[PDB]
C-alpha cells in the first residue's frame, strides 16, 4: 500500500523556521494535505492541496511538493505551533493515507518558575482508612523537574505516583505528584513536604497533621 | 457553525461491538462525505473508511472491512461507525471527520470518542475536596481511582473557568487512574461564593458534584 514517511521529531525555537518533510514515491504527482494536532486536542487542517491555507492559518506556515518530497515549513515559530503534524494524500488504490506524524517542540521560550500547591489528606478520605497528600506543580518552563517527598526531612521511597511533566493549553508544563500513606503514618510525623527543583531552584511546601 | 458532536466514551469487552455516533449540524449533511479516523494512545492517525451520505456506499480501509459497518441516518444528519469483534488493539480515540465537498482532505474533525477494549471492570471515581488546613488561595478536588479514561471536570456548573486548572491523570499499577483539578481564587470570596467541582465519568455513567468550600 502507498507509504508516506515523516521524521519522528523536529525542534524549532521561538521566531525561527523549521521544515517537516513528507516523503512518498512520486508524491509530487499527488495533492498533499496537512493536519496539526495540539496536545489533548483533535487534529485541525492547516494546509491543503500542497500549499493552500484554510481559514485562520497565518502566512508564516507554508507548504510545497515536488518529486518524492512534500514539506511543511513553520516560520516565525510561536508557542502554539507545538504538537504533532501529519501529512496525508488520497491514492486511487490505497485511498486516504497518513504519514506517521512529526512531533514539533517549540524551544527557546522564557523560563517560568513553578507554582506549587500541597494539599493534606481530606477528612472524607481519612474516613475510608487511607491518607493521600497531593502536590500540584503548574505554570513551569522548561519541563525538567525533580519532585521529592519528605517525611520530617527524611526522603520517602514508597507510595509516590508522579505524573510525567506534560504541556498544558497555556504552553507551560504541569505535573502532579501524589503520596500514599497509612493513617497511622500520617499521624506519626510532625510534618510532610513536597520539594520541587526546577532549573537549579528549589521550592518546598509543607503540611502538618496538627493544623487539620 | 459546522459541528460534529460525538457520543460518549465507553469501555467494551473483547469480542463485543461498539457503535459511535457523529451528529452533524451547521451545513447540508448530504453535501459531504464523512470519514472515520482513529488514534491509539500515543500513536498516529489511522484512516478507517469514508461514507457517501447520499447513497450510504462506503470505501473501507481493507484491514477493517470485515468488522466495520459505517452508516448514516439522513433523517437525523448522523453518521455511525460500528466496530465489532473488538480487540485490545482497538483501544483508541475514534474521530468522525468531514471530507471536503468534491475534495479529498478532511476539513472539520469531531472531538473524538475514546473506546477502551478490555476485560477490566469499570470503576467510577471517588471525589474528595482538596483544601489547605490553616495573595491567592487554592481549592480543588481529587478524582480518585477510576477506570477507564476519560473524565471531565468543571467548576460551578461551567460558570467558573478563570483560575481553573484540571491536571492530567496518573495511572497506578493497580490499573486505576486519578486526577486533580484546582481553582486559584482571591481569598476575599471565601464564605460568599460557593465552590463545587462537577465530575463526569461517561464509561461508568458516574456524575458527582462535590462542594469544596462554603
Amino acid at each position: 500500500s502507498y507509504v508516506l514517511t515523516q521524521p519522528v521529531s523536529v525542534s524549532v525555537a521561538l521566531g525561527q523556521t523549521a521544515t517537516i518533510t513528507c516523503e512518498g514515491e512520486q508524491i509530487g504527482s499527488k495533492e498533499v494535505h496537512w493536519y496539526h494536532q495540539r496536545p489533548g486536542q483533535a487534529p485541525i487542517l492547516v494546509m491543503f492541496r500542497d500549499a493552500r491555507r484554510p481559514s485562520g492559518i497565518p502566512e508564516r506556515l507554508s507548504g510545497s511538493n515536488s518529486g518524492n518530497t512534500a514539506s511543511l515549513t513553520i516560520s516565525g515559530a510561536e508557542a502554539g505551533d507545538e504538537g504533532d503534524y501529519y501529512c496525508q494524500v488520497w491514492d486511487s488504490s490505497s485511498y486516504t493515507v497518513f504519514g506517521g506524524g512529526t512531533k514539533v517542540t517549540v524551544v527557546g521560550q522564557p523560563k517560568a518558575a513553578p507554582s506549587v500547591t500541597l494539599f493534606p489528606p481530606s477528612s472524607e478520605e481519612l474516613q475510608a482508612n487511607k491518607a493521600k497528600l497531593v502536590c500540584l506543580i503548574s505554570d513551569f518552563y522548561p519541563g525538567a523537574v525533580t519532585v521529592a517527598w519528605k517525611a520530617d526531612s527524611s526522603p520517602v521511597k514508597a507510595g509516590v505516583e508522579t505524573t510525567t511533566p506534560s504541556k498544558q493549553s497555556n504552553n507551560k508544563y504541569a505535573a502532579s505528584s501524589y503520596l500514599k500513606l497509612t493513617p497511622e503514618q500520617w499521624k506519626s510525623h510532625r510534618s510532610y513536604s513536597c520539594q520541587v527543583t526546577h532549573e537549579g531552584s528549589t521550592v518546598e511546601k509543607t503540611v502538618a497533621p496538627t493544623e487539620c | 457553525q459546522v459541528q460534529l458532536v460525538q457520543s460518549g466514551s465507553e469501555l467494551k469487552k473483547p469480542g463485543a461491538s461498539v457503535k459511535v455516533s457523529c451528529k452533524a449540524s451547521g451545513y447540508t449533511f448530504t453535501q459531504n462525505n464523512m470519514d472515520w479516523v482513529r488514534q491509539a494512545p500515543g500513536q498516529g492517525l489511522e484512516w478507517m473508511g469514508d461514507i457517501n451520505t447520499r447513497s450510504g456506499g462506503v470505501i473501507y480501509n481493507e484491514e477493517f472491512q470485515d468488522r466495520l459497518i459505517m452508516t448514516v441516518d439522513k433523517s437525523t444528519d448522523t453518521a455511525y461507525m460500528e466496530l465489532s469483534s473488538l480487540r485490545s488493539e482497538d483501544t483508541a480515540t475514534y474521530h468522525c471527520a468531514r471530507r471536503k465537498s468534491y475534495g479529498y482532505y478532511l476539513d472539520v474533525w469531531g472531538e473524538g470518542t475514546l473506546v477502551t477494549v478490555s476485560s477490566a471492570s469499570t470503576k467510577g471515581p471517588s471525589v474528595f475536596p482538596l483544601a489547605p488546613c490553616s495573595s491567592t488561595a487554592a481549592l480543588g478536588c481529587l478524582v480518585e481511582d477510576y477506570f477507564p479514561e476519560p473524565v471531565t471536570v468543571s467548576w460551578n456548573s461551567g460558570a467558573l473557568t478563570s483560575g481553573v486548572h484540571t491536571f492530567p491523570a496518573v495511572l497506578e499499577s493497580s490499573g486505576l487512574y486519578s486526577l486533580s483539578s484546582v481553582v486559584t481564587v482571591p481569598s476575599s470570596s471565601l464564605g460568599t461564593q460557593t465552590y463545587t467541582c462537577n465530575v463526569d465519568h461517561k464509561p461508568s455513567n458516574t456524575k458527582v458534584d462535590k462542594r469544596v468550600e462554603s
